[PDB]
RNA sequence: CAAGACGGACCAGAGCGAAAGCAUUUGCCAAGAAUGUUUUCAUUAAUCAAGAACGAAAGUCGGAGGUUCGAAGACGAUACCGUCGUAGUUCCGACCAUAAACGAUGCCGACCGGCGAUGCGGCGGCGUUAUUCCCAUGACCCGCCGGGCAGCUUCCGGGAAACCAAAGUCUUUGGGUUCCGGGGGGAGUAUGGUUGCAAAGCUGAAACUUAAAGGAAUUGACGGAAGGGCACCACCAGG
């Protein structure tokens, strides 16, 4: 779709990145 | 397929095909016998005529040329002949 | 320096009397300041007018050419001047597999209208026709465009321009037409397309009077 | 100011949307085309020579010519677009219905739409040769 | 009440049939105009309801359906809807240069490319759309990717071979 | 209002013409293919040098007209672009006779596939329309025949392959006939002859030099290009 195309195109992308860093007893 | 007496066609094909492709050529024309309305003389006429033939004694259209049978009157009747 | 809009007044615009409605408008024109008179200015405006503007249940893609020859104190008073078809309709009504004849003629009224006449026709698929194209052939358009010419002709002439343009309005000619050629190859769209004025006599006030009330 | 119609009817007019590829004319007339009202070209609305085509400069063209007709007191128009005609193209640009949709985005009445450009019926030779195009 | 009326073509007609659902919800739903397909003038007709406002959508909307009838998709058409600066522009083939017969086919051909490869490509380069016509070629986007597509096309038939296309409008898409 | 130009859309798997080419109406003039034929002559035929007819565009001489476009040319920007514009483009009258003038594919003949479309003519046949047509006739529908135009496909066979219904019926080699080729350059060069006012056109070498020149399809590789992913031995914000 054109629109959504359009909408993509102008905005940023988020989400997906998993980053690993980094008493009972 | 590949298996058919060409000696011996039957009549729908050999109808079926150009005059002169048959196996003897013969042609599709015949001669006919036309009786005018208004009389009672008979005239013998080429079904493909090309001249426009009239009667011997009313002198009326019989038949009219086209490109391929003579179109008749409407009123004269025909019997074909042989 | 100042503006001229002050100055400009306001004509109001009526149809004739062939027609439902008749407001077509109002007209901006300047006022006499004693060089120029507004009425000289305003003698010859024409008014391209659609049908649907003159009649409320007709079509619109039928257009008229009103010439607006006189004043009346307020009152502007125009009178038939052409006629023709929306670009749009003339467009889609040329599609592809079949054939467009089209003829004109020039032609003499009863009361001095000398004008031109222009109308198509378009071959017709029949209902159980499975072949792609209906094509006539260049006999059959020659006698088709004969019968058009003659019969939009004698329609045209015997009659007056108020019963020209009330023929018009539904255009009967074109049905007509549909209608009497239809045995040699039956047609489509049939519409007198174009209608021109080419010669006008003296302008009289009597018939405009008949034209409009 | 304006013309002496009631409450309930309209007045109408009617619009020249002339979009060259070069600008675009918004011309406004009345029905005989003879007298003139209004007329904004997008060399009036930008200082610059990249937007006089632009679907702006029509846009400011013809919010000014809208305010500007409701200022005289024409509440309706008819719409008549035309493109360059001729040998050229004959399709109205995107200037023309900019126009148009700024111009009826003012809540003006909109009338009927007529594209009536000089559609040659046959023409001579057109500006390039045989060989040039735009680019 | 304003009226708009959009002329159909017969070739138009059957995809006017088969995607005439996701034309009228898009317009009664969330837009607020009636529908309705004139059969005997085949036309669109499009009228205002007590249930209209955004005045513009209307105009919006009959922009809507002449996409579908020049040639574009249902959801080109939807961007039409969506978005408030999006444009068609339109032009022949000869309107930029005289071929005739096999050469503009052959033009169709640069323009298309293999696979329809290269048009789509334009796409994805413009943020456009094309329809390819029988002679017309029509672009829906905004103005300066309207002339960046435009620009392709006709460098395409000029002559250019369509891999220094491809290549240029990848390069120019950057800016 | 006028001046010349051009006949869009319709316009096509189209039609016509020996080819080059041909699209506004109407009228006139002489040609023509195909079809129909229980007409006529009776071998009158095929192919062929010179020559002749026509021969796109450009171009050369006399006029007419110059609307648009526009080699040359003058300007502005940067060989590509824009403004103006000469010859030319148009018409008539004489020349020039070359095109990727293509099917990159002498002509005449015999045999040899499939599908369903088309143009014209002819033949046969129920039905629907001509405001239920009051008979024919047109428009459709169904089927056949004859030449055309043109698609899609084929273990027809052929081919180096792309492909080809001929480029098939060819080492299982002979239907009739014309031109023409013999590795790449030297070279369409020099010379001779001929035509053309001219430009040029037809014909046309060798010495010498070289192991190549070229044709058909297919991707293997290929500096690179476009997308992502991860990392404080990368970056941001910092210490």
């Amino acid at each position: 779709p054109l629109a959504d195309q359009i909408l993509a195109g102008n905005a940023v992308r988020a989400g997906v990145r998993e980053k690993r860093r980094g008493e009972e007893y | 397929p590949l298996a058919k007496d060409l000696l011996h066609p039957s009549p729908e094909e050999e109808k079926r095909k150009h005059k002169k492709k048959r196996l003897v050529q013969s042609p599709n024309s015949y001669f006919m016998d036309v009786k005018c309305p208004g009389c009672y003389k008979i005239t013998t006429v080429f079904s493909h005529a090309q001249t426009v033939v009239l009667c011997v004694g009313c002198s009326t259209v019989l038949c009219q040329p086209t490109g391929g049978k003579a179109r008749l009157t409407e009123g004269c009747s025909f019997r074909r002949k042989q | 320096v100042v503006d001229p809009f002050s100055k400009k007044d306001w004509y109001d615009v009526k149809a004739p009397a062939m027609f439902n409605i008749r407001n077509i408008g109002k007209t901006l024109v300047t006022r006499t300041q004693g060089t120029k008179i507004a009425s000289d200015g305003l003698k010859g405006r024409v008014f391209e007018v659609s049908l649907a503007d003159l009649q409320n249940d007709e079509v619109a893609f039928r257009k008229f050419k009103l010439i607006t020859e006189d004043v009346q104190g307020k009152n502007c008073l125009t009178n038939f001047h052409g006629m023709d078809l929306t670009r749009d309709k003339m467009c889609s009504m040329v599609k592809k597999w079949q054939t467009m004849i089209e003829a004109h003629v020039d032609v003499k009224t009863t009361d001095g209208y000398l004008l031109r006449l222009f109308c198509v026709g378009f071959t017709k698929k029949r209902n159980n026709q499975i072949r792609k194209t209906s094509y006539a052939q260049h006999q059959q358009v020659r006698q088709i465009r004969k019968k058009m010419m003659e019969i939009m002709t004698r329609e045209v002439q015997t009659n007056d321009l108020k019963e020209v343009v009330n023929k018009l309005i539904p255009d009967s000619i074109g049905k007509d037409i549909e209608k009497a050629c239809q045995s040699i190859y039956p047609l489509h769209d049939v519409f007198v397309r174009k209608v021109k004025m080419l010669k006008k006599p003296k302008f009289e006030l009597g018939k405009l009077m008949e034209l409009h009330g | 100011l304006g013309p002496q119609v009631a409450e309930g009817e309209n007045v109408f007019g009617v619009c020249h949307i002339f979009a060259s590829f070069n600008d675009t004319f918004v011309h406004v007339t009345d029905l005989s085309g003879k007298e003139t009202i209004c007329r904004v070209t997008g060399g009036m609305k930008v200082k610059a020579d990249r937007d006089e085509s632009s679907p702006y400069a029509a846009m400011l063209a013809a919010q000014d010519v809208a305010q500007r007709c409701k200022e005289l007191g024409i509440t309706a128009l008819h719409i008549k677009l035309r493109a360059t005609g001729g040998n050229r193209t004959k399709t109205p640009g995107p200037g023309a219905q900019s126009a148009l949709r700024a111009l009826a985005r003012s809540g003006m009445k909109i009338g009927r739409i007529e594209d009536v450009t000089p559609i040659p019926s046959d023409s001579t030779r057109r500006k390039g040769g045989r060989r040039g195009r735009r680019l | 009440e304003e009226t708009r009326k959009i002329p159909v073509p017969a070739n138009r007609y059957t995809p006017l049939k088969e995607n005439w659902m996701k034309i009228f919800t898009p317009i009664v739903e969330h837009l607020g105009l009636q529908i309705r397909f004139n059969l005997k003038s085949r036309n669109v007709e499009i009228r205002t309801c007590k249930e209209t406002k955004d005045v513009s959508a209307l105009t919006k909307a009959a922009d809507f359906v002449k996409a579908f009838i020049l040639g574009f998709q249902v959801e080109d058409a939807l961007a039409l809807i969506r978005l408030d600066d999006l444009f068609l522009e339109s032009f022949e083939i000869t309107d930029v240069k005289p071929l005739k017969g096999d050469h503009l086919s052959r033009a169709i051909g640069r323009i298309a490319g293999k696979g329809g490869k290269t048009k789509f490509t334009i796409e994805n380069v413009t943020r456009t759309r094309i329809v390819l016509a029988d002679v017309k070629v029509h672009i829906l986007g905004s103005f300066q990717n309207i002339k960046m597509a435009r620009t392709a096309i006709c460098n395409l038939i000029l002559g250019n071979p369509p891999s220094k296309v491809y290549g240029n409008i990848r390069a120019v898409a950057s800016r």
